[PDB]
């Protein structure tokens, strides 16, 4: 449960014996010959994977510096690495006998990514929403009861996220006996952390492949955006112990730091207990977590992942930023040039790797992690633009 | 740490503000055995709605760390009634353990409650606790096996406060009967007691005190800073008189 | 040229020429090694080639009858089958020396195609569109200026889609030595129809490797929605020496046969020439083109491929029509089901291959082709939901 | 099939209605060696800006294809100038080729050209063209090749019709007037298309046994519809220079 001094499992006593069920649950099935015979089926016929490694050729170029690669989770079903979770959980939840599944959003792209994975198990999916997140997401909410949920509006105190997150723990104390609560990033109290990264370590594994395959050789660099830390740590993982990958995590930048306005946990937090995890927060003077700001919905979260923190400490991964700016100077830069149009949290990535490129000899590796497509932020891209 | 056969109100400190929570329990001291004070948090994942709404409230209007000491500090001028703080860790753990615990004892802080801090990660609480001279409240629930029950128990040096997973539900005195049969610490309960038949009904069953929070925090959430009435004639009618 | 007495090259004089450098470029570079081998590098890398092939599991045991694979075009980039032909018309320019693409749109699908494959192989890209269909399509048309591509306006006449191909063509006479028309369906004039085909056959040499590995044989029956002409083709064309495999095309019922407000062109068109082909046209009693109505914007279209024409006189395959009703309790049958949201266009061929599912006993197999993906469809079907 | 020095109106029937056309064609045919007649087409492929709307101002008003040959009888009963029926192929097809060309013949046609249908594809159709005493007309462009172009030319029994691809006339249209006069055995006219006296008195010198003006005629109707015959005259004596 901890990664060095980080993780732990901070949470009061009516939610320590369904986690405990959890920690029993996933020991038994997480190196099962038929678990993942399953899950390994599903992820191919239904997910698609693998996803392929792409060498942006007109892109390295432009930059005139190092080869970028994407690694095209932008492909998966459902259009973001979130379905790789979603169904390693999903799964794990039906061989331990649940018959229904519950999680909570704020964006809606973890309400959809566990209503689609619900769906295909043939699980009941109740998924709790802020009042306001229901308004905001219009489209997203449709999504989700397209998929057979159903979503649950809570309409108290601030009507976000963090009012969800307590409906949904407050119905999993409860209901856990025939209930999976799925968290959507590598976050919140043990085992979720370790959960969700080896659910998401199929990124590096293919990617690891499909470079040695491109290359003959590992890469130079990894970047990856960090939002809680799923997509990065699916891509870093693999790479840990190869002492000449670089690891490069890249947080919301938002406004800028001398701003306040972003979510940039790792670079501009403190390090707190709160969501059942010791790890960086963003916090006031008083030690309460601020509001938060990204133009990329999926990053704007005050938290980070633990292991992420470990990895900062012992100085394994780098972690930087981009600005909102940046961010979306990347977004339309790809897609004129590579024909690719990256969701808003992945071109935080992109916008970072191509600032890295420049500044690299021409026969030097780049693997970006592209975590999704951006269909979704085109009502965003527009408005801004 | 308290009389047998008390009512215990649970209050979230700063809602709507420091001199009107102080307000509350001198007007609630001549009713009560001990006190609960709540210090609020941004991010409260345990508390049911009516608490939860607190915290947003206390915290909407300013509230600071230093000013729960003062309520404490400014309570134990007038009243000798035991206070047991209740906290999540984060606040504890930014100030460092010691620092904290030593600033509530100061205040004339009794015992305390850690909201969020498992018993296995307490080994370290419960002992500087003990040296600063702050009794130690765990609590369980229905789902605690009586394997961990007996090893809560034996962490706590003030009271087991045993609560409820949701009138009172069956699942909630099969708590209350294995915790008397187990513990040897007194036990509280804060099973969300609205009504007389409830605080007589749990005395009954062997609960040495009942905790009233979310009808008391229900009142103040309603009337604010003019709460102090309503929450005497709530007392009264808990309390049958 | 043609396919019995359907096809041909009816065009005038000044598209001879264009057309017949189309036509000696195609036999050249189409068995060439370094053509094949770029086409399916990108086809791998950034299409993501290959597809899965999906068993439906459950909408087969709820259904109670054959089984019932898809062809999960859903998953390619861009999330329809268009990308197939797109990527090969633009690489084959390329290889014609040629610098720039342009096309025409009504729906908005197959200009996004277009834009894409061009700004994948750096050509300049300009897409004419009916000033109407603008209006409507504001996505498209933004997803199209993301991808670097320009759209003009055509506000002569209708404003549709008919005009916006008059001025394609003129722009093509004057251009086409440095321009290639892309054609999006197996439609118009010689060698457009053959071409398209072959660069989508590889749906059917890929679900028929498939369907062997995973049921040790090929399959009974396979069914493809069809507007022009361009997936069903695809996925039928290595099928058709196999007596075996039955080929069902799922036409546009609309609204009724019988109401007038459909497009199915095989079903209820006569023979006659437009758009450079002899093929099935819904006309009027005059012989001029009917107006043409499907909830699914890709399927309204009067015409239909001209082999799909000869197909059907020879009974090599038959053809079938369902409403927007069908089409619509299929897109939300395949949503909750399965976890799928099919594009309202593949949701017809679904629908019809839930009703032969009825009338086939559980060792039979059927191959539904799921063209693409519904996130296009959403604010459709949200509207009449 | 025409006077050497000739202007050609183009003129498409049933815009604004079938009386108007019949109209406009007794009032030109004093100033006229030759005229075409174009059928309305739902898609026409070939045709500009100009033409395209004509099309689609004779099918809103409710145009059938009884009322082309309908026209030409009633031209008949005043004068015997020359007649091409310009068509897509769609409507011949529907018909039946041999009984379209019948039809057209009986009504007093004497050219046609089928404008979207190549000149290998039209091997059956000027055989029987022949067999129904009609003239078959084929059209070139400046992509034509001067292999293709002979080719066309041989095919040709009334006049081979130049076009430019889309002010002034191009230096790539004089250029296939040129070619045109030194390959072919026909007579040529050209739809470059005009709209001045310069242009008409040029093309004829340099060789155009016809000059086609349909866009300057097109257009006014398209302005006046029904009331465009006086300002359609206006326009042909400029351009004859009258």
């Amino acid at each position: 449960m901890w990664f060095g001094e980080f993780g732990g499992q901070y949470v009061p006593e009516t939610l320590i014996e369904p986690l405990k069920e959890l920690e029993k649950a996933y020991k038994r099935f997480k190196d099962d010959e038929e678990f993942n015979r399953q899950l390994n089926y599903y992820l191919k016929t239904w997910a698609g994977r693998p996803t392929p490694l792409y060498y942006a050729k007109r892109l390295t170029e432009k930059i005139g510096g190092a080869k970028i690669y994407l690694k095209r989770e932008d492909l998966v079903h459902g259009g973001a690495h979130k379905t790789n979770n979603a169904i390693g959980q999903a799964l794990l939840a039906k061989f331990m006998g649940k018959t229904r599944l519950i999680a909570e959003t704020g964006a809606g792209q973890h309400g959809v990514a566990t209503a689609m994975a619900g769906a295909l198990l043939g699980m009941k999916v109740d998924i709790y929403m802020g009042a306001e997140d229901v308004e905001r997401q219009k489209m997203n909410v449709f999504r989700m009861k397209l998929l057979g949920a159903n979503v649950i509006p809570v309409n108290s105190g601030s009507r976000t996220l963090k009012d969800a997150i307590n409906e949904a723990l407050r119905d999993w104390v409860a209901t856990f006996e025939y209930t999976h609560y799925l968290i959507g990033s590598v976050v919140g109290p043990h085992p979720y952390p370790t959960i969700v990264r080896d659910f998401q370590s199929v990124i590096g594994r293919e990617a690891k492949a499909q470079i040695l395959e491109a290359e003959g050789q590992l890469p130079d660099v990894i970047v990856a955006c960090v939002g809680g830390g799923s997509n990065a740590m699916g891509i870093f993982y693999p790479f840990v112990n190869d002492k000449k990958v670089k690891l490069v995590g890249v947080e919301a930048g938002g406004k800028g730091l001398e701003s306040g306005k972003h979510s940039a946990s790792l670079n501009a937090g403190q390090v707190g207990v709160f969501h059942g995890m010791l790890s960086y927060f963003l916090q006031d003077e008083e030690g309460q977590i601020k509001p938060t700001h990204s133009i990329a919905p999926g990053l704007d979260y005050p938290g980070v992942g633990p292991e992420h923190a470990y990895l900062k400490k012992i100085q394994r991964a780098e972690y930087v930023t981009v600005t909102d700016e940046e961010a979306l100077k990347a977004f339309h830069e790809l897609s004129r040039t590579e024909g690719i149009i990256p969701a808003l949290e992945s071109a935080h990535a992109v916008a970072y790797a191509m600032k890295l490129a420049k500044e690299m000899s021409r026969d030097e590796i780049i693997i970006v992690n592209l975590s999704g497509r951006g269909d979704k932020d085109l009502d965003i891209v527009l408005k801004v633009s | 740490m308290f009389k047998d056969g008390s009512l215990i109100p649970y209050l979230t400190a700063g809602d709507p503000d420091k001199q009107s929570t102080l307000n509350f329990l001198l007007a609630l001291d001549e009713y009560a055995g001990a006190i609960e004070l709540g210090i609020p948090f941004s991010d409260p994942i345990a508390d049911g709605k009516t608490i939860q709404e607190s915290h947003y409230r206390a915290l909407k209007n300013g509230f600071k760390l230093r000013e729960a000491f003062w309520i404490v500090k400014e309570f134990r001028r007038h009243s000798s009634t035991p206070i047991v703080l209740m906290t999540y860790y984060n606040p504890i753990y930014r100030a460092g353990v010691r620092n904290f615990l030593a600033e509530a004892k100061a205040s004339g802080v009794d015992g305390i409650l850690v909201v969020d801090l498992p018993v296995f990660h307490a080994k370290e609480f419960t002992e500087i606790a003990r040296e600063e001279g702050i009794k130690t409240v765990f609590l369980a629930a229905p789902n605690t096996p009586d394997e961990r029950l007996k090893v809560i128990d034996d962490m706590t040096t003030g009271f087991v406060y045993l609560v409820s997973l949701y009138e009172i539900p069956k699942t909630a005195y099969d708590l209350l009967r294995r915790a008397k049969r187990i513990c040897r610490n007194k036990v509280a309960v804060g099973f969300g007691v609205s009504k007389r038949e409830h605080v007589v009904s749990l005395l009954k069953e062997g609960a040495n005190g009942v905790v009233v929070g979310s009808a008391l925090v229900k009142i103040i959430g309603e009337k604010g800073r003019e709460a102090t009435e309503f929450l005497k004639k709530k007392v009264e009618e808990l309390l049958g008189i």
